[PDB]
């Protein structure tokens, strides 16, 4: 059945896209703590 | 009861999440660009 | 000629691109983690 | 027509997902040149 195969593709595309977002959210936080990790060194150079 | 009622909702939801996460990626680009600028300025201030 | 023939191909293509780009995001996570480690080690080596 | 509205949602989800990938590719390159930009400073600290 194509309309049971559809509903699988879409439901699994939605699942995989929530996986992707979870990686993007991890990226956002990794970049933020890297930005703040540089602050002390950057201040030391004025 | 019909099928598409849940498919169309899923496709509509799929595209809306892609839109807000494509925006999230855009803000990531600027995040990493700001980090790039900061790392490059530390190097030039060490040269 | 029917509709779904192009829809099913599009949904199948949509999910496959999401899979390879979800992997791409995974490699980005490790990229930025390595950068984090390097920035933190520069700070600790300056402390 | 729902099967003309479908085919729009999907075709536009495919378009927006190529937009997203273009941002991810820009991220990859921005992170890489930031990693190499730190190399000289890191070497200066041994």
């Amino acid at each position: 059945s194509t309309m049971e195969q559809l509903s699988q593709y879409l439901q699994e595309a939605l699942h995989r896209e929530q996986m992707l977002e979870q990686k993007l959210a991890t990226l956002q936080r990794l970049l933020a703590i890297t930005q703040e990790a540089s602050d002390t060194s950057w201040q030391a150079l004025i | 009861t019909m099928a598409i009622e849940k498919i169309l909702t899923d496709a509509k939801t799929l595209l809306e999440r892609l839109r807000e996460h494509d925006a999230a990626a855009e803000s990531l680009v600027d995040q990493s660009a700001a980090l790039h600028r900061r790392v490059a300025a530390m190097r030039e201030a060490g040269t």
